[PDB]
């Protein structure tokens, strides 16, 4: 009677066909929305502290070194 | 009703040997000295006043 | 086997609708005496004190003087 | 347009004055306190 | 109905109100009743800039905050004495 | 078992238990639908570009504004 | 980036769950789990930049409860303290995940199990990340909800429902202390944020008004927010549920039970580091509560012949060990032993269920014999995990055992010696049970059934590359560590954790050892094993078997059903609030007692008084 | 110039157009009655747009003259509170038409003859300055509820719960009643904005505060008088039993907020222990009586009864917080008990059974169903990110920062949540499946599936950003908790 149930989450051993197709197209979604939370955090992300050695995040980023005073906030 | 027997003595040894860490007073038996920082014990850098 | 509701069991419908209404059980018993006056006027006394008394000494650590309330 | 000149607009011309709703209702109050005092006077009549 | 700023009701102060007869003039009273706590948001909101002061504070020293930001932590703790409507000791406003 | 293709020609179920009818027509909108879709997207519009429109007047800007042209003033 | 490390494993669970027919059982499996491998490169270039880069980063997104002077924001805190714990949640989140698509490729309901995990990663990611104590609170009680679901995979499993519903109430009255510590907090400082209170949190020195008497503020804070990770942390108070918590599926419980929920009754003192120094009166009684802990879950894990069950009472030791070190001011071997253990339990968890699934799905001690060579890799890999558990001499597991019971040894507070005396005799529990793991299993006759032998299948390769790589970490990873966090004033901490100068003994653990003390819990281990040995392999005769006339049966009873503390605490405590709730509440104050005036109270009263008037 | 009067006529316009309808048009009917809901629920949200939150005074004010002297008088208005009150009211209703729209052809017109009567009723409860009149619509929603209890009850047994309903309210009604009397004769007037402005008598204040509290400790469920609200809301139709806990049971503890605690500053300061030993031991002892509970509604109820008495605390406790936490966990209770008496009245609409004995093994079925009952559970189980955790935060913030024995007894309700929800929860949708007694059900299909949508984007909404309902209302309850002092 499981074929009966709609199952929303999959059913026990829901199995489509084209399973590889649906999983290209869901991880493609999950990208493609991942960079507005990217591209949108850049305007974020303030450490006053400047590391002694370079990091890899100075290219998107530039909230580092600048809110130095607390005079001013 | 008879675990609550059982229970009493669970907890009392615990309890029974914490007392007895307060009958043999390590605090005294320190083989050394009570830590000491300059500047009053750094009281600049712990509060207080400039 | 078309029915969508459910049988209705004779056992069950006695001890759903039975519970339902105990005013009959519950109108002069010994063990009622002490539940009521240990549970109703006992405990709700007791926590309007705390309450009063938490009141009075948090009055008294500001200095000002306790409200009559 | 955009939905900013669409909008902006038109909440702001919806708002409808608060200076002149608070000044109305200073006056209101005004008003019936002082008919109250006239309600009151006119129940202290006696009957005969 | 307004202009596109941010309003401005009244700052100096309603002078129809009268503390020694507080039910005297019920026209005023409502004017000071919304006064007061339009004048309690500002030392509410000081209260919360200055929290952010010293939370920047706290998030750019280091590990010499005990010694770099006394000055602005006696000025949160008795910011705190007297704001908004939390603690029993009501602020003398 | 990663490369044999899945043995379901549909997903098993069907959805809001609703029968897909025959090939060609469409779904057969119920009377309630349309008046509360339209309501549901009217309600998502107002909600939206009306929220996102409201000038923020309250008493934590005005409050803020006035609470930093006054905490400048210690001297 | 930094939003990118907490929101993929949400945005993976809900895609998932959402489109769990679109995807195959293999789909979800092959898609969360890449997600969240993603997730765990992302922390260790967080790591990478941050706790070698020293420069910690903050943020705040948006305003969460924005009413007067109570700001609480959906900020987080990727500070030096975050990150190693981030590595540690994502690391084995991944592994896990990895490890449950070859466990779940048999269990139907698979596409959901992957949700579950990714809804619990994304929830200890908040949590860590959190930087208000509110804004924790919402991955606190995430932690407890995925628990609950986790061990409620099995909706039929009728001992699971109970076992899931007991864990829920018990870690709800766990964590009203610390429910009630957010508001305790914010009553002397009216905010809930951490940078704020943290850079004045020594000043109030007042007192308050309690429900009974007035005593102190910041110890009443300190005591709220312990009481509250007891229920976190399997403590004496409320530990009745990790025990009976392995009702559920394998793979999870390597990650809710040994590995990372572990960690956030502990994280919550950790991150809270400058609050319970200031308050010496909490740090006691933590101690306390922590070895007494400790040495109730060693002790009661030896009787026990389970796979599971006897493993989650080492676990529960070795969370009064670390409680006890968070007591003592000493919170560096606190998330040393932490870092250590979600390796070496995680890794024997891998192990237990590789050994039981391949089995016929038996987890039993006194039914399985021997069966170390038909398979050797495995039991390598939990012969090493063993071996960390124990703490051999330089081992990954020595360099957290021995530093910690040091520093219960130099403390000479009345907790520290109790609890170091603690620790040392529940050393020798602890290494009597795992070698009676080692020996009563692999190492004795088989004592199986002549068909699940046959029925042999050994762990397939996706499931055993998680295992490889935790026996590759907890073999270097104590030595890599050892010197670089734990190395008399290390300066990569910063303001992460913060000690106090007064209690401040780390130099004189090693430089004042008096060498006698130090290498003594290699002795108990080592007469550990000889016991063990002697009385699980050839003394057995007498040894094992106790049919003596009495107090030898109660003995074996008292141990077995764990001082009882499942009969007293639910006749005591539960089943008198099931009585009295139906026959003390609904029946002298509402039905029965007051409702004499509504039907049959009054009713019958106006059918008498209204009779005798027409007349 | 979307004023407050045609919010009114509205409802009143739809009611009238439905009374002369012919029973056979059964299509029109419905149409033009979830119509008319539905403009008024767009109506009501249009409101929201140019609520303009900056004000102490009122907003739009409609005055219409009732007595020859203007001496009182219909005077309409919102302040910050009763907006969403209001928006919550008219959003309730279409919910209503639409969970009893399939059975409509039994029902006939007068089953939406009275939903709109008490819609545009409790529209004019809420936005209702001048006190009498207050009470006049306050009891003129009893005969609504009367006839939807009565007419469409499920069971036969309808006939008793309806007269405690009836007679419960009716003896506060007239206590309050009585207390209105000697406060118009005294001052002299019974508007809102004079009323508040009076010098009264301190021991006046402590026996019209008593007054006031005879009824309004009715409509909120207190220790002593709770009896009706379990007997006279199992025993009502779903569509109809879905606002006696969503709208009829808010307006006592509104009433308290608007006509108690500024009315009275100085009677409630020192009445404020009695209110807190009264609901303190009432959230525990209705959670206990919770517990050992056989029916699917009663459960629902006994739950809403413990979330009323805990908001009750957070009420008298005035802090700035207290009252706006005291208002976010009204408005989310009033979603989340709507959402789960629909959730478990579906249920009844298929089996018609009402015990948990029979339900059982429900996720291996409708798994639609099981997945928004966890979810409207997981809500009423008080988790964070939804809108409760918000409502309750606030309340044990300002109980504490009062007395702190009042907090812990408020919190051993959050305690006992999880006691009898959780439970329920996994004894009807996560047992073990038993073919003997629910030989067959089908699942959710378009329409409860679109119930719950605006239920779930309402709570995520405000559980996840409650800044917009607290921006909205700030200055109100600043204003209502300074009143009367000037420190
Ligand atoms: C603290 C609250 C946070 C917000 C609450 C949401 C958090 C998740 C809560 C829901 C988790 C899933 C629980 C669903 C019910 C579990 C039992 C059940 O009914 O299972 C259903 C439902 O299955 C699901 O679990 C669906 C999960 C959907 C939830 C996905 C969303 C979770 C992330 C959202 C969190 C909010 C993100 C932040 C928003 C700003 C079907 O499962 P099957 O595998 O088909 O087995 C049924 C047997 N038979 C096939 C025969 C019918
Ligand atoms: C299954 C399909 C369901 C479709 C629904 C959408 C699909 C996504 C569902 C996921 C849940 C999303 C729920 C919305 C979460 C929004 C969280 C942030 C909202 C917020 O606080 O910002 C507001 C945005 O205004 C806005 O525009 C908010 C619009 C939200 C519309 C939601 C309509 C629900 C109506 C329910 C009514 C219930 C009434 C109960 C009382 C204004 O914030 P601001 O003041 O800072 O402005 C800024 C001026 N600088």
């Amino acid at each position: 009677f499981r074929a009966k149930v709609w199952s929303m989450t999959g059913g026990p051993n829901c199995r489509p066909k084209h399973w590889r197709r649906n999983t290209a197209i869901a991880m493609f979604g999950v990208f493609l929305v991942c960079i507005p939370i990217a591209k949108l955090s850049a305007k974020l992300e303030q450490r006053p502290h400047m590391p002694v050695r370079p990091i890899p995040s100075q290219i998107w980023c530039k909230n580092f070194g600048t809110k130095d005073d607390y005079e001013k906030e | 009703y008879e675990a609550l027997a059982w229970l009493s003595g669970g907890l009392g040894f615990f309890v029974g040997l914490g007392l007895l860490a307060v009958l043999n007073d390590k605090a005294s038996k320190v083989p050394f000295t009570p830590r000491v920082y300059p500047y009053d014990n750094l009281r600049v850098e712990l509060g207080g006043e400039p | 086997g078309g029915g969508m509701e459910t049988n209705k069991n004779k056992f069950i419908e006695d001890w759903g609708s039975a519970r339902e209404n105990l005013e009959h059980n519950f109108r002069w018993t010994r063990r009622n005496f002490a539940l009521i006056g240990i549970f109703g006027i006992a405990l709700p006394i007791i926590v309007y004190k705390g309450i009063v008394k938490d009141f009075h000494m948090q009055d008294e650590d500001a200095g000002r003087p306790h409200r009559k309330f | 347009g955009f939905i900013m000149e669409f909008a902006e607009n038109l909440v702001l011309r919806l708002m409808e004055n608060p200076e002149e709703r608070d000044r109305k209702a200073r006056e209101h109050i005004y008003e019936m306190h002082e008919r109250c005092k006239k309600i009151k006077e006119m129940w202290a009549l006696p009957i005969r | 109905g307004r202009k596109k700023g941010l309003p401005e009701f009244e700052e100096s102060a309603p002078d129809g109100f009268d503390p020694e007869n507080p039910y005297k003039d019920p026209v005023a009273m409502v004017e000071m009743r919304e006064h007061i706590v339009r004048e309690k948001w500002i030392q509410i909101e000081k209260a919360k800039i200055l929290r952010e002061k010293v939370k920047w504070c706290y998030r750019v020293e280091g590990v010499n905050h005990y010694q770099k930001c006394r000055h602005l932590v006696q000025q949160y703790l008795d910011s705190t004495r007297g704001v908004g409507w939390g603690k029993d000791h009501r602020p003398i406003s | 078992r990663w490369a044999t293709p899945g043995h379901e020609e549909r997903p098993k179920g069907y959805f809001m238990n609703r029968t897909p009818p025959a090939p060609g027509q469409s779904r057969k909108w119920e009377d309630w639908e349309l008046p509360c879709y339209i309501t549901s997207f009217l309600t998502i519009v107002i909600l939206g570009v009306g929220l996102n429109a409201k000038p923020d007047l309250s008493i934590e800007t005005w409050a803020h504004q006035k609470a930093l042209e006054r905490l400048e003033m210690e001297k | 980036m930094y939003l990118l490390i907490v929101f993929l494993p949400l945005l993976g669970s809900s895609v998932a769950g959402f489109f769990g027919r679109f995807l195959g059982s293999e789909g979800s499996a092959i898609m969360t789990t890449t997600c969240v491998s993603f997730s765990s490169i992302l922390s260790l270039i967080a790591f990478y930049e941050v706790a070698l880069g020293a420069s910690a980063c903050y943020l705040r997104i948006a305003p969460w409860i924005s009413s007067e002077m109570f700001d609480a924001s959906w900020g987080f805190l990727f500070d030096s303290l975050t990150v190693v714990m981030l590595i540690v949640v994502t690391f084995i989140s991944s592994l896990v995940h990895l490890y449950s698509i070859s466990y779940m490729s048999e269990d139907p309901h698979s596409p959901r199990f992957m949700c579950y995990l990714s809804i619990f990663t994304f929830f200890m990611l908040m949590l860590v990340t959190g930087d208000n104590f509110l804004q924790l609170f919402l991955g606190w009680e995430g932690v407890g909800l995925a628990s609950y679901l986790l061990i409620h995979f099995w909706f039929t499993r009728l001992q699971a429902d109970k076992a899931a519903i007991k864990a829920m109430l018990v870690n709800r009255v766990g964590d009203f202390g610390l429910a009630l510590g957010i508001l305790g907090c914010f009553t002397l400082f009216q905010t809930v944020d951490f940078s704020t209170i943290f850079a004045c949190a020594s000043v109030p020195r007042n007192s308050w008004i309690f429900c009974n008497m007035r005593l102190n503020a910041i110890s009443l804070i300190c005591i709220l927010l312990f009481i509250g990770a007891v229920g976190k942390s399997a403590q004496i108070g409320l530990h009745t549920w990790l025990p009976d918590a392995m009702e559920g599926p394998t793979p999870v419980s390597a990650l809710i039970h040994a590995a990372t929920m572990v960690t956030a009754g502990v994280f919550m003192i950790a991150r809270c580091s400058p609050l319970f120094e200031y308050s010496p009166t909490a740090l006691i009684v933590i101690t306390f509560a922590g070895a007494m802990t400790s040495f109730l879950a060693a002790t009661t894990g030896i009787l026990q012949n389970d796979l599971k069950r006897v493993i989650a009472y080492s676990t529960c030791s070795q969370l009064g060990y670390m409680i006890f070190a968070c007591g003592i001011s000493n919170y560096s071997v606190s998330v040393f032993h932490l870092m250590n253990h979600a390796f070496f339990k995680a890794l024997l968890f891998l192990s237990a269920g590789s050994v039981i699934h391949a089995m016929s799905d038996e987890q039993d001690m006194r039914k399985m014999g021997g069966l170390a060579s038909s398979f050797p890799l495995t039991y390598a890999m939990m012969l090493i995990g063993s071996l960390s558990l124990i703490g051999f001499p330089f081992l990954t597991g020595f360099y957290s055992k021995d530093v910690i019971l040091e520093l219960a040894y130099t403390k000479y507070t009345i907790s520290g010696n109790f609890a170091f005396w603690l620790g040392s005799v529940s050393v020798l529990f602890t290494s009597y049970y795992s070698f009676r793991l080692l020996f009563l299993t692999f190492l004795v006759p088989t004592n199986s059934f002549g068909r699940d032998i046959s029925r042999c299948h050994d762990a397939p390769i996706p499931m055993a590359i998680p295992l490889i790589l935790l026996a590759l970490g907890s073999l270097f990873v104590g030595y890599l560590a050892k010197d670089m966090m734990i190395g008399l004033g290390t300066n990569f901490w910063a303001n992460s954790l913060l000690v106090l100068p007064k209690n401040e003994i780390l130099a004189e653990s090693e430089f004042a050892a008096p060498t006698i003390i130090k290498l003594i819990p290699i002795l108990f281990s080592t007469l550990g094993a000889f016991v063990a040995y002697n009385v699980n392999l050839v003394a057995d005769q007498f040894q094992r078997a106790f049919q003596t006339s009495t107090f030898c049966n109660r003995l074996y009873s008292f141990f077995n059903k764990r001082w009882f503390f499942d009969q007293v605490l639910n006749d005591f405590l539960v089943r008198s609030f099931l009585r009295f709730g139906y026959e003390v509440s609904f029946e002298a104050l509402d039905k029965g007692a007051i409702e004499i005036l509504g039907p049959y109270g009054i009713s019958y009263t106006f059918r008498r008084l209204a009779e005798r008037i027409s007349q | 110039y979307f004023n407050l009067s045609g919010l009114i006529l509205c409802p009143v316009l739809g009611s009238i157009i439905l009374l002369f309808i012919p029973n056979s048009r059964i299509r029109l009917i419905r149409l033009i009655g979830l119509c008319a809901s539905l403009i008024t629920f767009l109506y009501s949200l249009v409101l929201w747009i140019q609520f303009d939150s900056s004000t102490a005074k009122f907003q739009f004010v409609e005055s219409l003259r009732w007595l020859p002297y203007e001496n009182i008088n219909f005077y309409l208005g919102i302040d910050g509170i009763s907006l969403f009150f209001v928006i919550l009211t008219t959003f309730l209703i279409p919910i209503c038409i639409l969970v009893g729209w399939s059975g409509m052809r039994s029902y006939g017109k007068e089953y939406i003859i009275a939903f709109l009567i008490c819609e545009f009723l409790m529209i004019a409860v809420f936005c209702m300055l001048d006190l009498l009149l207050f009470y006049v619509f306050f009891e003129s929603v009893l005969i609504p509820m009367f006839i939807i209890i009565g007419v469409w009850g499920s069971r036969q047994r309808k006939i008793k719960a309806a007269y405690q309903f009836f007679l419960y309210t009716l003896l506060g009604s007239l206590f309050m009643l009585l207390a209105i009397l000697l406060i118009l004769f005294q001052t002299g007037t019974t508007d809102l904005q004079i009323l508040l402005t009076t010098e009264f008598s301190e021991r006046r204040q402590i026996f019209l505060w008593i007054a006031f509290f005879a009824s309004f400790a009715v409509k909120v469920p207190m220790v002593p008088v709770h009896i009706w609200l379990p007997e006279a809301h199992v025993e009502a139709p779903t569509a109809g039993s879905v606002i006696l806990a969503g709208i009829l049971l808010k307006f006592g503890t509104y009433g308290f907020l608007r006509f108690s605690i500024p009315m009275f500053p100085e009677a409630t300061l020192c009445f404020t222990p009695f209110i807190y030993t009264l609901s303190a031991i009432a959230i525990i002892y209705t959670s206990l009586t919770t517990l050992r509970q056989i029916d699917l509604k009663k459960i629902i109820a006994y739950s809403s009864v413990a979330h009323m008495n805990l908001v009750t605390i957070g009420m008298f406790s005035l802090n700035i917080q207290g009252i706006g936490g005291s208002i976010l966990l009204m408005l989310s209770h009033g979603l989340v008990s709507s959402a789960l008496f629909l959730c478990v009245g579906v249920l009844y609409d298929r089996h018609k059974t009402r015990l948990v004995r029979y339900y059982g093994g429900l996720v291996s079925t409708m798994p639609n169903f099981s997945t928004i009952f966890f979810f409207f559970t997981l809500a009423n189980m008080s988790l964070p990110g939804t809108s409760s955790f918000i409502g309750e935060f606030l309340i044990l913030v300002g109980a504490f920062q009062r007395n702190s024995l009042v907090a812990t007894l408020a919190a051993l309700g959050m305690i006992l949540g999880a006691a009898y929800s959780l439970w329920l929860y996994n004894r009807v949708v996560s047992g073990n499946l038993k073919p003997d007694f629910l030989h067959k059900f089908s699942d959710l299909n378009g329409r409860e599936v679109f119930i719950f949508i605006p239920f779930l984007v309402g709570l995520v909404w405000m559980g996840v950003y409650p800044k917009v309902f607290l921006d909205c209302m700030h200055t109100s309850v600043s204003n209502l908790v300074q009143h009367g002092k000037f420190h």
